[PDB]
């Protein structure tokens, strides 16, 4: 999975979530790595690429996520289609 | 009236108008035991006898902020290819440099885009969280589209490139180019006038619309009220968040309105109705609230049908309806971006100064009766001509003009006159 | 009695037959014209000729037909006048609404 | 069916139809107070403790009050000229009496 | 809760006029201030009139 906190800047979850007392399995989702920075809020267990596909699933904001080939789950900004010019 | 006089125009105008559009509305997303309860455990565990409610008014909340998403959608990205227009900008003596792109802006948005944008005052500007505020801690929050606003305005930039540079052919297959002043006379033809008027008065006609656009611009600063659709939306939508808020302080006949409060200063077993008397009154505030969302959820789809059907019809074409790409004779428009929706620039033709002729159906020449092709007959007093319907341009009447059906017995209003047959010099 | 009340429209009974006998006028004595700038007119009998061509006939069928056409219209109007009069409801559309 | 035969009409019709169409409903006005409590002064102010369940049904009942109007006028104040017919009623056989 | 329901009743109805009288509009500006080839759209037949 993946987690989003839809309103907060995550250098400050921990403070936010209360994660001091939490589940050790709910700590990883809190400072980890793969932390991603987006406008909607921000992303946490996901890796930031610098292709562009076409949406599957919609974060927001002109970010998507999708899971593809070692698996993982990356998120990245969408296209909008094929480039061309008229002569 | 009368039945045997013609009025005819010998003279036309170009047109430009606009017309505005909705297409979403504010996405919204609501948290009942934060709402309801606040911060209290005692109250949660109360509420949590009304456990199917909340899922319901959820699941309508998501519902309407996904069709907001499908909406844009549907209307902004038909086609999926990325045109871009030529570095040289010479289009016949057209002037299309108030609708397209401003490389030199930070926003690579046309000159009529930032009046656009400026004109609509919001609420909301950034969503990394007032009016704001105290709502994100009563529990409602207001999430972002999907499609940023730089990237509506270059699928727009790709509308307006592919139609100048290729026609109406991008849209129905693979694009195809054909010079400007040539296309114009394919649209010209396509409203009944034959195509060497264009051709013949070219430089009035640039001149025309180069005028009417830049009167499109300097109108819409004045008279502060053409944007009023797109306003309602925005002072619709903070209208009813703040009644939802400022209904928080009600007692609703219990005896105070903090939870706190009627807990302590009363034994359990009848500070308990109380509690319930002010859940089902805030449950009942919630439910208003979203019934009025779906209502005003699906005024807005229809008007967001109506703009793709539009976009279609009006800019990948030319259409033959009448009133529905503006007033006139319909001869091609252009989409522009504007907050929450769009704004169509139509382009028509409009007969100018007519005059007065007598007709007759039809001619006798030798026993036989003569009908026009393509056009009618008119006389100034002396001769008789024949000319096409929209614009006034006499030509001599000859059997390549006229056909014979019949003889001139039947007809009523039948006159006399001679037809040519442009062959006798020819071979004698 | 009891809170209840109606209030009335804006445009009265009379000034709705004006329009309609407006758009009468306008299309009877210049055609498809004063919809899209300035009124012109044009004998009737030589409009229905354009609207003949405009479905796929050629336009001296009118011409030689003219008085037949006449009648049938005559004729289909006043059928119209005695059957919106003698069929039960015919107008069920609009007394849902009352 | 078959592969080398066609049929063609020699002969007409002219046909004339009705379409009905709603284009508005009734203005109506509520008065809460008068409603639900009537000439009692007891009532009133325990009602006063309801935030608002009155400005509500008021903006929503006027909203629908003036979308009639505009129904209306949308329908019929298409064209801003008053045309007029003439005096002479010939119009080449057709008879528009009705 | 009687009055809410009324209400709500109206605003549904309301609805489903302004969705006719659209309709309306659209044929008066096709059907009578011009000669459509919509079929069906004016009439049942070749349309000339209205
Ligand atoms: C047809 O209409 C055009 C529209 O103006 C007329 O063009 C104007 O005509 C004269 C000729 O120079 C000048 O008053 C104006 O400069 C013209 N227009 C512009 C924009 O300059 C044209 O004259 C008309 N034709 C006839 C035969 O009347
Ligand atoms: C196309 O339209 C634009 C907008 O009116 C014209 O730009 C003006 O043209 C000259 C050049 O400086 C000046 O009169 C104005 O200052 C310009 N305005 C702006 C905002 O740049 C343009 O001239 C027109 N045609 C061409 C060929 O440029
Ligand atoms: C009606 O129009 C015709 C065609 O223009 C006029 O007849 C011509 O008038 C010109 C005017 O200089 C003469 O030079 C020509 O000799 C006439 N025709 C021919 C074939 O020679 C006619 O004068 C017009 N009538 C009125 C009353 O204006
Ligand atoms: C058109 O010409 C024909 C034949 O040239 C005219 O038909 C004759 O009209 C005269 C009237 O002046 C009658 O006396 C004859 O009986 C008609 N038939 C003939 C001569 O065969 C016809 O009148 C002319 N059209 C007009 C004047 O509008
Ligand atoms: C046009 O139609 C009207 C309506 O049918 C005709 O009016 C009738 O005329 C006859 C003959 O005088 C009377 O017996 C009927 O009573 C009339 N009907 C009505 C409803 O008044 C009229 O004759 C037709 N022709 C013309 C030229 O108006
Ligand atoms: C000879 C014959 O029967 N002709 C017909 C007749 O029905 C009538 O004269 C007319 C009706 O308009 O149609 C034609
Ligand atoms: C002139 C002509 O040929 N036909 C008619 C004739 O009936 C009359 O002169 C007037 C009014 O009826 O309109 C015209
Ligand atoms: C989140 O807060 C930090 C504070 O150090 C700030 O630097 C950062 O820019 C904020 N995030 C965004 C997206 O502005
Ligand atoms: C993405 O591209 C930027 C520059 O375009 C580069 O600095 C960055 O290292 C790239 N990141 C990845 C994960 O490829
Ligand atoms: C047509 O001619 C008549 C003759 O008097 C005149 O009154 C009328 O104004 C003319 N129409 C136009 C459009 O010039
Ligand atoms: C028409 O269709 C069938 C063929 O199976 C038969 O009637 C006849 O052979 C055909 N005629 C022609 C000219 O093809
Ligand atoms: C059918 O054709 C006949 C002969 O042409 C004629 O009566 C008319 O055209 C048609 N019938 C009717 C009743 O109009």
């Amino acid at each position: 999975v993946a987690v989003l906190y839809q309103g907060v800047n995550c250098t400050e979850v921990p403070v936010a979530i209360h994660a001091d007392q939490l589940t050790p399995t709910w700590r990883v989702y809190s400072t980890g790595s793969n932390v991603f920075q987006t406008r909607a809020g921000c992303l946490i267990g996901a890796e930031y690429v610098n292709n562009s596909y076409e949406c599957d699933i919609p974060i927001g904001a002109g970010i998507c996520a999708s899971y593809q080939t070692s698996q993982s789950i990356i998120a990245y900004t969408m296209s909008l289609g094929a480039e061309n010019s008229v002569a | 009236y009368s039945n045997n006089s013609i009025a005819i125009p010998t003279n036309f105008t170009i047109s430009v108008t606009t017309e505005i559009l909705p297409v979403s509305m504010t996405k919204t997303s609501v948290d009942c035991t934060m709402y309801i309860c606040g911060d209290s455990t005692e109250c949660s565990n109360l509420l949590l006898q009304y456990g199917s409610f909340c899922t319901q008014l959820k699941r309508a909340l998501t519902g309407i902020a996904v069709e907001q998403d499908k909406n844009t959608q549907e209307v902004f990205a038909q086609v999926k290819q990325i045109y871009k227009t030529p570095p040289i900008k010479y289009f016949g003596g057209f002037n299309f440099s108030q609708i397209l792109p401003d490389p030199s802006k930070p926003s690579k948005r046309s000159p009529i885009e930032d009046l656009l944008f400026n004109k609509v005052t919001l609420a909301d500007a950034g969503f990394i969280k007032d009016l704001i505020c105290a709502q994100k801690f009563k529990g409602l929050t207001v999430l972002p589209p999907l499609l940023t606003d730089e990237m509506i305005a270059q699928y727009t930039s790709a509308l307006l490139a592919g139609t100048i540079t290729s026609g109406w052919t991008f849209g129905a297959g693979p694009a195809l180019q054909i010079p400007f002043p040539m296309q114009m006379a394919y649209r010209f033809n396509g409203i009944g006038v034959t195509q060497n008027v264009l051709y013949e008065n070219q430089k009035l006609i640039a001149n025309q619309f180069n005028s009417a656009i830049g009167k499109i611009q300097d109108s819409l600063s004045s008279t502060p009220s053409a944007l009023g659709k797109l306003q309602d939306v925005v002072n619709h939508n903070a209208q009813a968040l703040n009644t939802l808020v400022k209904q928080l302080s009600s007692k609703f006949g219990a005896i105070s309105s903090v939870l706190n409060d009627i807990f302590s200063r009363l034994d359990p077993p009848e500070a308990e109705v109380q509690i319930d008397r002010l859940i089902t009154g805030r449950l009942q505030s919630l439910q208003t609230y979203v019934t009025q969302q779906l209502i005003r959820a699906a005024e807005i789809r229809a008007s967001a049908n109506l703009a793709a059907t539009k976009m279609s019809e009006c800019v990948l074409g030319q259409s033959k309806r009448v009133d529905f790409c503006g007033k006139g004779y319909h001869l091609m428009s252009f989409p522009q971006s504007a907050p929450h929706g769009v704004v169509f620039l139509h382009v028509t033709y409009v007969p100018a100064q007519e005059k007065n002729f007598t007709t007759a159906p039809a001619i006798c020449h030798d026993g036989k009766a003569h009908f026009p092709r393509e056009g009618v007959f008119v006389s100034n007093g002396t001769h008789w001509f024949v000319t096409q319907r929209n614009f006034y341009e006499p030509q001599i009447i000859t059997t390549d003009n006229t056909f014979v059906s019949g003889n001139c017995d039947v007809v009523i209003g039948i006159v006399n006159n001679t037809v040519y047959d442009p062959l006798q010099p020819e071979l004698d």
